[PDB]
């Protein structure tokens, strides 16, 4: 890592701090993102410090900062695109994904597949051992 | 990775300089051979070749630094992706793209002599004009085409679209940082400075090329003289008319229709 | 006869310049029908010409997205202006009494030089002020107010019923 | 004028909008089901198959990226809608009701 | 019924159901028409869910939405036009309208008749047996 | 002062008291500034009277406005332009300064100056006896 980089990263990196005292505030995103024009709910402003952190305080600081800021700067990082294209198809939320819909979709929606090879892929990833599918142990099983 | 990409960064920014310096020399010297062939010397001088072979070696090294441009990006998008082999970075569009750089920076005027015969219906009056012209014609002109390499000498040294941090904020907001959003930006921050450069280059451009076009099936110095171009590019572009000035060939023509088109696009744009 | 308007070409060129109201050149048309044809590619030229104006006024503005990196730009690059005025006009204003004070003899070109540097310090410490003020209030304008005006409706509606 | 007279009116851009949605659920779940496919496939040819032919590994590899910039333009068009969509909410509608509840509150 | 025609009905029914239970619910049909620009009343849903409807409670669902789609597909040149035709007249909500107020508007408004037809219409008219016309008697007498 | 210079401001005064009082008060500002576009809270009503207060008293008579006039039409003033380029990298608000900071903007920030000047100016500066500075007496001492 280059001085440069790191001069350029704590310089705007001392931004959203009204006050130079090292360390974030709830408050503090909240007024920079109303200079800039925004104004998140209080739900999604916690959301967006909640998505990246390690210590369960609330608060980060300049090792998480660069540690996120070494990626969203790549091109497609082949993880987030498969999370994604299952929230499409599901439905509440919590997570799981019926046997028969997928078997549907696979068969029918766009570049369709074959009796096989939707029959082989149900019969792989059968550690649940019900309809219910996980597809989110799907992921870091047939990508690891 | 960082060491890698910041070297990789480096030495594409390097090859652009490159190429830009060795194009505009190829310009400048087609432009000074074909402003004394009509005069001081022909086309069978040693002259001519003497300033003919420096235009043919400016032309391979200047494809040389383009290849050598393009495996350095083949190499950094593999490292972004996140890939082992080159033959994945290969589709039909990076193809396509590639062979047209190369052809079109591969015309220039070779060495030689050769000729051709022009017919050109006079203006006004329609008499019938016979000539012997040079196959330089057809093959300098089409050399302005290389100015598209200093949209990209101009994009890769900007400051302001090369942040780490800017660029980091922009992928968390989906967006992209391609040609369409400096455009928008640019025409924004300062719309008038975009708007007088592009018109002044395009103005002493054209004056030029009509002249060069049109000073062979002229006698009267009506259309060869660079005041008279100068005259009529103004009036075409800001639709008043053509006086007692029309080409006498077809060149004229197209150039004057391109004039035309920029012209009314320019002036939506100052409206607004 | 003599293959003006006959010419396919001369006719292609003749209706690129009616339409776009430049002239027409040498060439005038020797039947009524030609003249018919010139006027009705005008009309069409002039009202054509209107809606690209309408047109390019919607395609060349940006989306919200594209302000909302527009303006972080912007101000990150304001800050350190209105951080080097500053410290120019602190220096000036340091050297014009250490040289006016703190010496045995007084000489007067420096002096003048550096009143002559403090002026222009305030003024582009001014003119950077003004350029950041003109960014925040265009800046906190495209807030919506939907939203907002539904919370406060729903907020109105609770403290009413309880 | 005709600046004037191209715009639609509120009942026009009411059923836009739905039209505009409508077309655009489709495409969103062409492009994942795109990409879930050339995923497995791409498992599949590169574990289960006993030897390996890189060709086609190379292939699939090759069209799982343009399923994913597929899938992300098209979220983008979806998102360009609401945008211009929610514009349409009048203010003085709920300004009444909204007055009245504050003075109903303040009265009791 | 060719069967695209229901494929469609139900891909639109897919709408307005952001749950996967099959049944419209009052605020998934006001999320929906905020989501396409609109904002409506409580009571004005309410009215939108009751105008059709034929259980008791406030469900409808698929057998219960295709039945209006046929007739919304169609030109309304029914009794439907003569309900706004007799409301634009008819003062109060109620659904009465006084005898010389038909004898005026008939004789005096646009395409004047004459005394005769109006004392005709009038006689024929005479079910009420007061003066308080009810307009829906009279419309399916006419109609049918 | 000019006969035509004494008349003058007198009706810029009646504008602002539109009552006959005599005396400016923090609600007939209030009403001209709405009359004119803006809405200022009442905080910085406030703080607008404050600073062309006369002594103590939250009123303005029309001597009070003399003495602010006649002095905003001087241009640079030398005073307040150094006053900002002071709180321009103060922080906290209190009014002064670590000498640490102010070593490394002199040093790095702009046009630079030598380790010379700067120990210089930070020992004719020792007017303290600790890191803070207090630049207020500061500006006076400089200015002379
Ligand atoms: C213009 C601007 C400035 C900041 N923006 C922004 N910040 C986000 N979060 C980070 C989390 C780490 C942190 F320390 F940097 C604080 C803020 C998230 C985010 N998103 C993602 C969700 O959809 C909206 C855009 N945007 N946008
Ligand atoms: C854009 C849009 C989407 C829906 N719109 C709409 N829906 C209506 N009711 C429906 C009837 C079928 C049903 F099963 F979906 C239940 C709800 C009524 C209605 N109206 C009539 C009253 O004047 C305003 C328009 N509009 N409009």
């Amino acid at each position: 890592l280059t001085e440069e980089q790191i001069a350029e990263f704590k310089e705007a990196f001392s931004l959203f701090d009204k006050d130079g005292d090292g360390t974030i505030t709830t408050k503090e995103l909240g007024t920079v993102m109303r200079s800039l024009g925004q104004n998140p709910t209080e739900a999604e402003l916690q959301d967006m410090i909640n998505e990246v952190d390690a210590d369960g305080n609330g608060t980060i600081d300049f090792p998480e900062f660069l540690t996120m800021m070494a990626r969203k700067m790549k091109d497609t990082d082949s993880e987030e695109e498969i999370r994604e294209a299952f929230r499409v198809f599901d439905k509440d939320g919590n997570g799981y994904i019926s046997a028969a819909e997928l078997r549907h979709v696979m068969t029918n929606l766009g570049e369709k597949l074959t009796d096989e090879e939707v029959d082989e892929m149900i019969r792989e990833a059968d550690i649940d051992g019900d309809g219910q599918v996980n597809y989110e142990e799907f992921v870091q099983m047939m990508t690891a | 990775k960082l060491g890698h990409r910041r070297a990789l960064f480096e030495k594409r920014k390097r090859l652009s300089d490159y190429a830009l310096i060795f194009g505009m020399f190829g310009i400048v010297v087609m432009v000074i051979e074909t402003e004394l062939s009509w005069g001081a010397y022909d086309k069978a001088s040693l002259y001519s070749l003497a300033l003919k072979c420096l235009i043919s070696l400016s032309t391979i090294i200047l494809l040389g630094l383009i290849i050598v441009y393009h495996a350095r990006e083949i190499q950094l998008f593999m490292v972004d992706n996140g890939a082992d082999d080159w033959r994945i970075a290969m589709t039909y569009e990076r193809i396509f793209f590639i062979c047209l750089e190369i052809l079109v920076c591969a015309i220039h005027p070779i060495p030689g002599n050769y000729t051709f015969t022009w017919t050109a219906r006079l203006a006004f009056s329609y008499a019938p004009s016979t000539t012997t012209a040079d196959v330089d014609i057809i093959l300098s002109i089409p050399m302005f085409l290389r100015l598209y390499l200093i949209a990209r000498v101009m994009l890769l040294h900007s400051k302001l679209f090369t942040d780490a941090s800017s660029r980091s904020i922009g992928a968390l907001n989906k967006i992209n940082f391609n040609t369409r959003f400096v455009m928008k930006t640019l025409m924004t921050i300062c719309p008038g400075t975009v708007l007088l450069v592009f018109s002044i280059s395009l103005w002493i451009i054209a004056a030029w090329t009509v002249r060069a076009c049109e000073r062979y099936h002229d006698q009267q110095d009506v259309t060869s003289n660079f005041l008279g171009a100068m005259w009529l590019i103004s009036i075409t572009f800001l639709s008043i008319g053509y006086g007692d000035m029309v080409p006498n060939t077809y060149c004229g023509k197209g150039v004057c229709l391109l004039t035309g088109i920029m012209g009314a696009g320019c002036t939506a744009l100052v409206v607004a | 006869q003599q293959d003006v308007t006959s010419n396919f070409l001369g006719a292609m060129w003749l209706i690129s310049i009616t339409f776009l109201s430049i002239g027409y050149g040498d060439m005038v048309p020797n039947t009524y029908c030609g003249k018919g044809v010139c006027l009705l590619t005008g009309i069409m030229g002039a009202g054509c010409t209107a809606l690209v104006v309408a047109v390019v006024a919607r395609k060349l503005e940006l989306t919200k997205a594209e302000k909302h990196v527009h303006n972080f730009m912007m101000d990150t690059q304001l800050t350190k202006r209105v951080k080097n005025a500053a410290a120019n006009v602190l220096r000036e204003t340091w050297l014009i009494y250490k040289n006016t004070k703190l010496v045995k003899k007084i000489d007067h070109a420096k002096v003048r030089k550096h009143q002559r540097k403090f002026l222009q310090a305030i003024h582009q410490l001014r003119s950077v002020k003004m350029e950041q003020r003109k960014l925040n209030d265009q800046a906190n304008t495209l807030v919506d107010l939907a939203k907002t005006q539904n919370i406060m409706y729903d907020m109105i509606s609770d403290l009413n019923e309880r």
